[PDB]
């Protein structure tokens, strides 16, 4: 259990999203989307949800787990559409 | 016969003396006076341009209350409030809750100058200032009190600033920083120059036009009357700034203006911005929030700052850009999280509204419009539950407002993060963060609502828990102003 | 849903429908909501520390300071109704007594008394103004603050009368130094040093309760008996009808400050130990007042009697509160 | 300290003395005092129930003007008048024209008492009366003056009573008889008791409700304020009447009441009657003119007259019946002859209106309804010219109002003719004629507009000529209030 | 169609946008529209005859009396603004001088002077009130009437002050007869018979122009110099500060009546023959005033000088008009 | 030329109607009707317009002329429907 700040692509606001240290980037991306897709952002099913560190633009592999990413509690993460 | 004011006025402010039985620093402690190394005698050059004496004050201000209280008694039984546009009623409930007790607190900020300024002119003017905010506070309580039987929302005219509801915290955050917790000269700059002269004077003017436009003459008269009191105490910071510039302190003065203007702007972007561009019905809208800001606030600052020997703040061009953006953010956030406030936000995204919005802000429909498309489709398609939140937004650590910005086809939302002494802070803008970096000891261990949630201070640690912690219950918890009437236009 | 109430929520248990006074004056300070962090900023700011030390940690204590009620029930609207009448009366006197050449009929000796004992009243009155304006900003409840608010304005009222009359006197007797000399008199005249010392010291009493005591219970009684009661009887007896009248007019204000001060004290005495806290503060300050009255009145005509009457009249204010 | 009023009040009216250098009758000529054989000492029992002294008066009445003038300045720029129902605007234009200068003249009627009453209490109260009508006159000029740029009709607020327009003559006929041309005691009875206490007090009250109901808060506040002044001088006739009854003069008192009430009623039937039942829109109508008259005017008179030791006037039952009739007459006459007045009369005979009228006055459609059927058919069938007149109506010689009454299936229109000293007079009612017979020397050689037409005094001697003689031109000449909008309902 | 105007039609040729005063005060009397039949009734009614005789047939003549303008520009709204201030001042004095026991400090001799020379002022002041209220109702133009209107209220103001002070004096000196004795003094005291005769006679001068003259130009000057100027200097010199002040306060009113009276006269002098008409009326009345001042002031202390100063001060009012 | 006051049956008001001394009652009745019929009263063509003195109820023959009726100038006349 671990707080992060989700800055979801094409949304207007950063939001608090609890994730698990055992989650994958993919599963972080799903936990964030819940608070954005179909509330304020349109689904993009031809696309893939990626996670990057807001501060420096570092891209996380879909499969890397939170515990290994060296995040600061409450760190702000971009949730971008890619392929 | 009577003397002419000019002949004896100076004697009213010839009140400085050289202490003997206690020292100057004891009588005027720096942390309260902020004399800043500048001498008693140099503080004596302070010359307020608008002069007034006690008998004039008590006489004129009796007339003002006569009138305003009379217009109120006259219109009382007609009950305009029961048939007003609900975007309007909401503008009023927001105004009172955010403002009434901060007005009253402003008399303490005035008392700060009245006791601790070294400029005798400042001490006497601040004494009238003190009386003025006493009046603003009291009358902004007597007025909404008329409505307590109509809704529990009106009780927030008194209760709001006693709560931890998030808007109240943003308010206190602003007011305490600007006027309650600074030395006298800083209050004179930060409150009277930057906030009152810079923003609330023109605001109250527009706010009065708008009430009139809504056919609310009680409130138009109320606001209009308060506004006539502003300049008598608003003038105070100007002469301070002259004295600091003329002595070795332009940078200190500059930096205080810089801070006060940014912080005021942020508050203004959530308190006035949304109500101008979305709560006011379409056919009442004279100019846009951005237009109002350029014509009535920004040229004035440049004018003022040029005359004082000061510079436009480092962030000026950014401030300019953000007039297209920030308040759309603040409105979206407030409406989306509407159960967390004590008024009913008006969505204001009907087709006619959206063309208006597109005229006034080119790009709106392709940025801001996207989120509202989705909100709209959901309401058309019977999914209202996707139009209320299940988490908190990230709060800025300086302004205590959500961190929001341009979405849609031109997404540009940023967090201006800072790590400081093992803690991570979040900022809504580059200027917000810089306010913290120039003076971190004054903000360090403050916690925003989110920090408090994260630390275990809100219990149960869920949304219903956070509602109780903010003192919100059904009956005051906000919802859509026109009860989703505008959705019919899309079906 | 929460139902709409008859009155403000904080007043809802009352029986009598609340007055305009209760409606616009009660429970307004918010810095008392969080004693550990009064202000919405870092808790170690100097102003955080100031309010914790001088407001919360005061030895004068009550569980509910918001329960206090100005017995006069002043609000801004009724403050200005009252003081506008009173100012039409006093400016009436100024207008009409001038028309009549009142300042021309005063004796050279009395004119000399006014330069030394009266005019020089603008510093002491401005210092009370600063004094009451400090009580406003540190008192624990909005109803206490408000009384200090209106009192601060009266003190400016008096300063204003004095400044006005000072210019009239300078017009009528240009060679006396009216308006130029007052600072040196206040600063160096033995008659004033008693007061100057009392007020300078009281002005750095930061504890809200000690401020109240030093300013309202001790100093003001002394200033009012010396400057209003004693100089005004003297004025009336010496042919100065304006000042005899002006001073009785300002003493209406002084009376009203006393009514609220006495109410405050009444409320403090509800709680064990507060009388002793108050008496100890009085004992610390009363000697300075003594000195003040002694140095001022002793230099008046009939000096010794004016000392005795002022001393006992100002002690009588406190006697009557307990 | 201050005395209590009760302790010194009597000294203010302890002002009678025994003249020496001139005689009592010279100082108090009967034709101005009307002491009526009753002694100075007996006039001294006069005790006004509502007491007031100078400092109280100037203080309270300053407050009243503060408020009213302030509500006016506050609402001025909203221009309610440009969007008011035209039946309403017309009610206002009628009110001002008929009333403003008669109010002002009433201060002379008050001055009559102030100089010539033998009752010291009366002289002082009349002095406040004098000030009160000064106020009524002045404020009822300052208010409509706001509108002079909207229409020439508003100029009649000042001009009307300077003209020979027929309504103005009816007004002067009333006011001069009641208050300008009688002895002081008669003024006290005829104006203050019969007209002010009997009619205009309650009228102004209803008139204020109605303005509020129309959403005209400037006028509601104006009228409402004037009304608060009434009772302070209205009270004056009561004590007079007591003194006359207690001394040998009940019949004289009775007969003056009789006259004053009838004459007031007739004026009231054209000034208030029509506006209540026809100019006020349907959904604003709380009670009928007849209902208002019974509840608020007639029970009060009976109450008053019983307490004073007086009788209900000989015509009382007739007066009762006529509440079903007279004002329908006066409205029909005014609308039919609408170019002869300075406001736009509202027909008020839409189908919904006519059912209302039928509820409130059973028989209306089968009497009054007939004439309006014919008027209506003509307007439906493009014959508007048959809905304006080509002759004058017969004017009553007492009330100077047209002689009208029930038409249609229950026709009952009568002329109460009298031949007196070779001249034929026409009267609108039996009471009108009797007013003339008890005092013919006071009315004999007066000529109504018709007499003047017949004698050659109006030249050219045609309708256009009579328009010029009445100072009417296009622009003020009246027409249908809603510009014949209601005709559409019949096609 | 007739176009809407900028102002009232009767004022439309003016150049300066009309004032509130012009708007609410001008051209209001309608009985002057038909000199042959003032009132809308039979033309032989007593009141018809009265207005034709005493208003229209006055030898004081002007083509346009409606052109008159109060130089003070009083309307009801500004009348009460002004007199409310002035009353807060005078009731101020009453309140505060009482608190101070002012009536207790007067000498027995002065108290006796007040019963004879002051209190007895309620009849003369009520008689001026009746006097001005007659000018109101017979003057040829509403602007002339209005000046008389506000003057009538001042006269009641003075009567009211006097009645109030009379009760205070009776409270303080019960055995003097204050409030019971004034009628017999007014009726029988030689000091008053001069005035009584002047006012009783002037009160039956029905011609509007002669009324104006007898009341405003002749009698009032005499009453004001005797009762306000002379008794008030005397009061001030004898220890009565209240009455010295009260009287100077009422003389503000008297001053304002003079300004309008002088304006009226200025306007009358525009027309040939009016000065002589006015002078003839003055000559008829001035001797009665002389008698009045002589009988009153001669009985005062320093009697002869008070006669000389009052005589010349009241003649000076008329001298200054021409 | 001679003034009379017309009180027309079923109307609401008496009106001034100039007639000629040489007119018949019939022609008086026509001069009155002009100011009533089809303005405020409905025609009654099965009926005859008669003239009677208002004061005492005297009925004038259709054919009698004004000069012979002994009217006072301005006299009030009923204009009634008969057969
Ligand atoms: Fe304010
Ligand atoms: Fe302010
Ligand atoms: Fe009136
Ligand atoms: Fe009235
Ligand atoms: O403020
Ligand atoms: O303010
Ligand atoms: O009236
Ligand atoms: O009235």
């Amino acid at each position: 259990t671990f707080p992060i700040m989700s800055n979801f692509e094409r949304d207007f606001v950063i939001q608090l999203v609890p994730v698990d240290t055992e989650d994958t980037m993919d599963q972080v991306a799903e936990k964030c989307a819940y608070h954005s897709i179909n509330r304020r952002v349109h689904p993009q099913p031809e696309k893939i949800l990626r996670v990057r560190r807001h501060e420096d633009g570092t891209l996380f592999p879909r499969g890397m787990i939170v515990s290994d990413a060296g995040l600061r509690p409450t760190e702000t993460l971009d949730i971008i559409f890619m392929d | 016969s009577m003397l002419k004011r000019e002949d004896w006025y100076d004697l009213t402010r010839t009140t400085n003396w050289t202490p003997k039985y206690v020292t100057e620093n004891e009588l005027f402690p720096e942390e309260m006076s902020g004399a800043r190394g500048i001498s008693m005698e140099a503080w004596e050059k302070y010359d307020e341009p608008y002069k007034i004496t006690y008998p004039e004050y008590v006489s004129i201000q009796r007339e003002k209350d006569s009138g305003a209280y009379s217009i109120k008694a006259a219109l009382e039984r007609d009950g305009f409030v029961d048939r007003a546009d609900p975007g309007w009623v909401s503008t009023m409930q927001l105004h009172f809750g955010a403002i009434a007790l901060e007005e009253y607190a402003a008399s303490t900020a005035e008392a700060r100058m009245a006791r601790f300024a070294k400029a005798p002119g400042n001490r006497n003017m601040a004494t009238f200032g003190m009386m003025d905010e006493n009046r603003h506070g009291q009358i902004q309580l007597y007025f909404p009190y008329a409505n307590v039987k109509r809704s529990r929302k009106w009780d927030w005219a008194h209760k709001a600033i006693h709560t931890n509801e998030w808007a109240a915290i943003a308010a206190r955050s602003f007011f305490d920083d600007m006027m309650m917790t600074r030395d006298s000269v800083a209050v004179s700059i930060m409150l009277t120059f930057a906030f009152e002269t810079g923003f609330s004077n023109m605001q109250f003017l527009g706010l009065a036009a708008d009430a009139a436009e809504a056919g609310d003459h009680t409130f138009a008269s109320l606001i209009s009357s308060i506004q006539t009191d502003e300049s008598r105490h608003a003038q105070q910071g100007g002469p301070s700034l002259k004295i600091l510039v003329e002595n070795g302190k332009k940078d200190e003065a500059q930096q205080m203006v810089d801070v006060a203007i940014w912080r005021s702007w942020k508050l203004f972007s959530v308190l006035t911005g949304p109500e101008m561009d979305y709560y006011t019905p379409l056919e009442s809208r004279n100019q846009s929030f951005k237009e109002f800001m350029l014509e009535w606030i920004v040229a004035q600052f440049e004018r003022q700052l040029l005359d004082l020997g000061l510079d436009k703040p480092w962030y000026w061009d950014q401030f300019m850009q953000d007039l297209d953006e920030t308040h759309h953010g603040m409105h979206l956030g407030v409406w989306y999280w509407r159960p967390t406030v004590w008024w009913d936000p008006a969505a204001g995204v009907s087709p006619e509204e959206r063309e208006w919005l597109e005229e006034k802000y080119p790009g709106w429909n392709d940025t801001w419009g996207q989120c509202w498309d989705v909100i709209t489709d959901n309401l058309v398609n019977g999914k209202p539950e996707l139009t209320v939140p299940e988490t908190l937004p990230t709060i800025c650590n300086m302004c205590n407002l959500p961190i929001a910005h341009t979405p849609g086809n031109k997404w540009n939302v940023k967090d201006y993060q800072l790590e400081y002494e093992g803690r991570l802070y979040h900022f809504g803008s580059e200027a917000d963060r810089w306010c913290f970096q120039i003076d971190p000891e004054r903000y360090k261990n403050h916690t925003n609502l989110v920090d408090r949630f994260l630390k275990g201070e809100i219990q149960p640690a869920d949304l219903a828990g956070a509602l109780m912690y903010m003192s919100l219950e059904p009956g005051v918890m906000g919802d859509d102003a026109h009860d989703y009437e505008w959705v019919k236009a899309y079906q | 849903a929460l139902k709409p109430l008859k009155t403000w929520s904080h007043l809802a248990g009352n029986r009598r429908r609340p007055s305009e006074y209760e409606v616009v004056s009660t429970n307004l300070h918010y810095f008392t909501d969080n004693p550990e962090r009064p202000w919405e900023l870092d808790s170690n700011l100097p102003m955080q520390t100031w309010y914790k030390k001088y407001c919360f940690d005061s030895p004068l204590k009550h569980d509910d300071w918001n329960a206090f009620r100005d017995p006069d029930q002043l609000v801004y609207r009724t403050y200005n109704l009252l003081q506008d009448g009173q100012e039409s009366y006093v400016q009436g006197l100024f207008d009409q007594l001038n028309d009549r050449g009142h300042d021309q009929m005063l004796t050279r000796e009395w004119v000399e008394t006014l330069a030394r004992f009266y005019t020089p009243a603008r510093y002491l009155f401005h210092a009370l103004q600063m004094g009451s304006v400090y009580i406003h900003q540190i008192a624990p409840a909005s109803t206490i603050t408000n009384c200090a608010t209106y009192e601060t304005a009266d003190h400016l009222r008096w300063l204003t009368h004095t400044a006005y009359r000072t210019r009239e006197l300078a017009n009528c007797y240009p060679d006396v130094g009216f308006g130029k000399r007052e600072r040196d008199v206040w600063e160096n005249d033995p008659a004033w040093q008693g007061f100057r010392e009392l007020i300078e010291k009281a002005l750095i009493a930061w504890d809200w309760g000690e401020a109240f005591t030093a300013i309202n219970l001790v100093t003001k009684p002394a200033v009012e008996e010396a400057l209003l009661q004693q100089l005004g009887s003297l004025a009336q007896s010496e042919g100065d009808t304006l000042l005899g009248l002006l001073a009785q007019a300002q003493k209406r204000d002084a009376e009203r400050h006393r009514r609220w001060s006495s109410a405050l004290v009444k409320m403090a005495l509800e709680k064990e130990g507060n009388r002793e806290v108050l008496q100890k503060w009085v004992a610390k300050w009363e000697p300075l007042a003594d000195k003040a009255i002694e140095a001022y009145c002793s230099a008046l005509p009939d000096g010794e009697n004016a000392i005795v009457e002022a001393k006992s009249a100002s002690r009588y204010v406190r006697q009557m509160m307990g």
